[PDB]
RNA sequence: GGUUUGAUAGAAACGGGAUGUAAGCACCAAGGCAACGAGGUGUUCAGUCCGCGUUUACUAACCAUUCGUUCCUUUCACUU
RNA sequence: CCCUAACUGGAGUCCGGUGAAGCUUACAUUCUAGUGCACAGUCUAGAGACCUCUAGGGGGAAGUGAAGACCCCGUGGAGC
RNA sequence: UGUUCGGGUCGAAGCAGGGCUGUGAAGUCCUGUGGACCGUUCACAAACGAAAAUCCUGGUAAUAGUAGCAGCAAAGCAGGGUGAGACUCCCUGCCGCCGAAGGGGCCAGGUUUCCUCGGCAAUGUUCGUCAGCCGAGGGUUAGUCGGUCCUAAGACGUACCGUAAUUCGAGUACGCCGAAAGGGAAACAGGUUAAUAUUCCUGUACCAUUUAGCGUUUAGUCUGACGUCUCAGGGCAAGCCGAGCGGCGUCGUCGCGCCGUCUAAGCAGCGAACCCCGUGGAGAGCCGUAAUGGCGAGAAGCGGGCGAAUCUGUAAUGGCACAAGUCGGCUUCACCCCGGGACCCGUGAAAAGGACAGCUAAAUGUCCGUACCGAGAACUGACACAGGUGCCCCUAGCUGAAAAGGCUAAGGCGUGUCGGAGUAAUUCAGUUAAGGGAAUUCGGCAAAUUAGCUCCGUAACUUCGGGAUAAGGAGUGCCUGCUGUGUAGACAGCAGGUCGCAGUGACCAGGGGGCUCUAACUGUCUAAUACCAACAUAGGAGAUUGCAAACCCGUAAGGGCUAG
RNA sequence: UGGAGGACCGUAAACGGUAUUGAUCUGCAAAUCAUUCGUGUGACCUGCGUCUCGUAGUGAAAUGCUAAUCUAACCCGGCA
RNA sequence: UUAUGCUAUCAGGUGGAUGGCUCGGCUCAAGAGCUUAUGAAGGACGUGCCAAGCUGCGAUAAGCCCGGGGUAGGUGCAUGGAGCCAAUGAACCCGGGAUUUCCGAAUGGGACCUCUCCGUAGUGAUCAUUCAUGAUCGGGAACGCUCCGAAUUGAAA
């Protein structure tokens, strides 16, 4: 058994959902925190400024 | 908000109009008690069960089992099914 | 047999009706200039983003 | 003909046979061809152009005489055996059976009044410990000791 | 190489070979009250088979076809 | 293995259909020797060489794959 | 761009070729095409000039009509159709593959692939009239199947507390979630469609909650509710045998072979073991089981109570060509009931729900899933992928210990989706090979040998357990007739006859032994070059710590070890 | 008689992956296939659920594994 | 009639460069500058006669009503068939309203379930108060304030 396609017909679970808040499938269903908005985990949205770059 | 869009004809669906069956095409929202009570008040033909699926283009058709006799005729020609 | 709840099918239900042909009348009105959209897909592809 | 496939797949469903159990009239294809719906279908199962093959089961005279002369003792030889002793017969069942007709046997014995209760003991441990290799071995040793109240 | 002025390949028969005595029938068979019975003997150096030969035109090697004319031209040695 | 032979099925060879990829500055029918960054099908001097196609296995193209992983260097790193 | 002078549908820019000028950068001109803008003087600016960066994007070659369309399942042929067109689609027959999986059921996943009709530009390793493709339309019906409810490992929320602070953090208190394979209130048979069916229809039922009438608590217990191994008894699906009855096959001779001969839940009844109660009186001991065992602290025996799977009766009219439809026997797993024993430095879940006070009537029983594949083509791996997810749970006859392997049913297929042809070398995988038998080679690598079962017999050494299937040998088929054990299935054994080169006749199935090194052993390991002597292990030894501990995590609150 | 064992043989049940240094190596496959092999009543295999993670987790310890990535992952940002 | 070929041109194919155009983009300047429990932004699903995407709207669903402008056609990107709307003045633009499913600060409990359970009909949490009522919660291109806070790199280490 292998590590590349051998072991890669094994996905057939997940572990991220379509999340309420934004309608991306980005909600973990172990952690119940979307990785994109922070629905879960916050009531403002996650949102980084090392997302864009530096402006200037 | 009503609960009813309108009945629902295929071959199928006008198989069931001897067995005094309707089908309807109604609000995906609605329960079994209000599309009972929102044909009643409609038609007031009284109703024995609902029957009662939501289907894969987003719709839900329910199959209303009357109770007086000839009432699936009396609403079919009512509406022009027939 | 995948058990859906109502959101689950609702949403496959529109990726359903999304996946068909652009209608003849729309190519004929716009002179063939729209003739199709990103959203045609095939089942046997890429899963869809819906559950 | 068009595809009769179809007509064949809905004739299996409504004869509760296989695919290829089907036979379809090649003289009478048009019929078939006009079949569309389950009574079509129906009406031509019981006009006898549609009609469901026999099953070719696996015949077994053959096999009925083998065990005929393996129930006499034949065709059972040394070359014939090839599990080991202790799988064509298990030795518990063997000392079931056996510890079984010897306990029936003494208990009958006990029942008519031919086997007192002083020696019924003694020979029921007697079979508990093996003495006896089947029922007519522990009546030969009754009647060459005398164990019954002969009178 | 042969092509009807023919034995080139095939069939039929025979010769020469391979295996080992076919099926059915008759008798015998250790026995079994019987029914049956592995098997033995006779018909039977049988039966089956031959990408080998001979005899044999019985069928098929027939019917054609194209090059050896630059190709149209009357740049012609033509024939309407 | 001495020492290979015969046979079987799938490839290959031939035919019909479908149908990519990798090397490639250019030319290129080569062979010998010399010269040249000291390992040349292309230079120099000779010798051979009519062209095209098919099959073959791999002598050569210092064949292709790839900014060498061995050695060194870098006032380059990481781990310990 | 400022400014001067301008060209253009009587044809601008651009594009292909060519003439002329210039050392040249380049300019200008001509021919063809084109259909709307384009230059120049004097100055000024720049995202201002490509031949190259294993440069970047696009288009496109040579290789080449070549490799692949073969190896793990070598599968197709005749006749008749349809069609413009047929190896490839349909029917029939013949010949075949799987047949303890390539069949049947379904989880996760897919998401319409399901079913009918019409097409073949693309997809399909060929073509194709075919299709999981293209286009159009249709398809999923629940009080009883699941979810729902319960809690488990364990998450999440509020508050407190901490933190510079939080969306961050351990604990505590209160909640709430957490299983489509744990627990769990109840439905079965037949019919019907193109696709739905314990859901719709026919028949016969059952469960829950609330409302009303009739009365009561026993209210604290029991059940839910428990590991591994082994085994007895009882039942039953599936399987098998004999008689009768009804069809099909075979029929050169024979009289056999195959199929069927069906009957659910619900309701009523009996109840085997275990347990309990009333009697009883057992020792120079008695009663039992497969086995352990039991007994004056009361056995056997006799009664009684509680008490299963199934069975019987009804459901009795449903389907069966309204063709029979009636009977006996054997066996029965891996399924159900019930009981015993053994093991643990493993002790093998909790809660909802359910029983003990219910009986009758009526009404109500919302919401979600339900199609189809579940895999050599419907999932995942870029694919119609030889992998993986699933061999997860079931699987009939013969041989046989067997679910091994071989041959056949049912069922699924000829799609592990290219064909013809029979003419080299070479190649992948096999069969056989005289005489020799490891002379090959780093090395017996590969291949070969042996192989099942019964019986005889079995060495060094040893931790006394083993080595051991050691080694070395014999027998084995078929037919005739019997014996013994067992209740029975079946098992074991004997006598005689007989065929062949060969009787585990195929399939299946160890070659054996000796001397060293190393590690005790079973186990673990570089997924994708290392299955080892390495790692772990039991065993041995050492160290810290008396619990507000030793050791460790955190910034803190507070924690792991520790329900110690 | 009994039915103990990190007992034995053994499957194309399941798990593992020895040798052929075979096939394949622009593959069926970014490690699969064939034959040959080890375990196969337990330190067993495995479904589903849940938890432990980046100077951190997990590791019967190879610097192995932590989504084809590991002597410090991946995504974005510091970064032109 | 010399094939396979070679070079130059020409015609055609494949192709989409150059040229021309452009409702887009970028940069600079000038104004204006908050919104949200009276439920936002954002998202899911629905929504059209034939409607798949985007856009708009929300079961009154490419829309409804009222005041002003405009006035002859309208029926979105997107001048198709058939209808409908409009001289009772539409379409369109400005202003004011209505409707505004589910999630989302999401707020009656619950989320691998954008739905589900209880209905005793929902003010979840933290707060102020006369306990009538009220505040905060989320979003906003950057800017503003407070606090926490690296390394590459330069010094040719
Ligand atoms: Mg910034
Ligand atoms: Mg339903
Ligand atoms: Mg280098
Ligand atoms: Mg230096
Ligand atoms: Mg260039
Ligand atoms: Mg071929
Ligand atoms: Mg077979
Ligand atoms: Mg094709
Ligand atoms: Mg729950
Ligand atoms: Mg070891
Ligand atoms: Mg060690
Ligand atoms: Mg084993
Ligand atoms: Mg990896
Ligand atoms: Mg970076
Ligand atoms: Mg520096
Ligand atoms: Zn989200």
């Amino acid at each position: 058994m292998s590590k590349g396609t051998s072991s890669m017909g094994k996905r057939q679970k997940r572990t991220h959902a379509k999340c309420r808040r934004c309608g991306s499938v980005s909600f973990n269903v172990h952690t119940k925190q979307c990785t994109s908005c922070g629905f879960g985990k916050t009531s403002r949205m996650r949102t980084y400024k090392w997302q864009a770059k530096c402006k200037y | 908000m009503s609960s009813i869009n309108y009945p629902f004809v295929t071959e199928k669906a006008m198989m069931l109009l001897d067995e005094n069956k309707l089908q309807f095409i109604v609000d995906t929202r609605s329960n079994k008690k209000q599309i009972l009570e929102d044909v009643e008040k409609m038609y007031g033909f009284k109703v024995k069960s609902v029957r009662t699926m939501t289907t894969m283009k987003g719709m839900k058709k329910a199959v209303l089992a009357f109770e007086e006799p000839e009432a699936a005729h009396e609403i079919a020609t009512r509406i022009g099914l027939m | 047999m995948s058990h859906n709840m109502k959101g689950q099918k609702k949403r496959l239900a529109k990726a359903h009706k999304q996946n068909t042909r652009v209608p003849v009348w729309v190519i004929v009105k716009t002179n063939r200039k729209v003739v199709s959209h990103p959203r045609r897909r095939h089942w046997r592809r890429r899963s869809l983003d819906v559950k | 003909m068009s595809d009769l496939s179809n007509q064949r797949k809905l004739a299996s469903k409504v004869l509760g046979c296989g695919l290829d159990r089907v036979w379809l009239n090649p003289e009478a294809s048009e019929e078939i061809a006009s079949a569309i719906t389950r009574e079509d279908i129906r009406g031509l199962i019981e006009e006898g152009t549609i009609k469901a093959k026999p099953v070719k089961g696996v015949s077994r005279g053959r096999a009925r005489a083998l065990a005929a002369k393996r129930k006499y003792g034949h065709c059972k030889g040394h070359g014939s055996r090839k599990g080991k002793k202790g799988a064509r017969t298990p030795k518990k069942e063997q000392w079931i059976k056996k510890i079984r007709a010897l306990r029936r046997r003494l208990k009958e014995l006990r029942a008519d009044g031919a086997l007192d209760k002083s020696v019924y003991c003694r020979l029921y441990r007697k079979a508990k410990g093996g003495e006896y290799r089947s029922v007519s071995h522990l009546n030969s040793h009754l009647e060459s000791e005398k164990l019954l109240k002969k009178e």
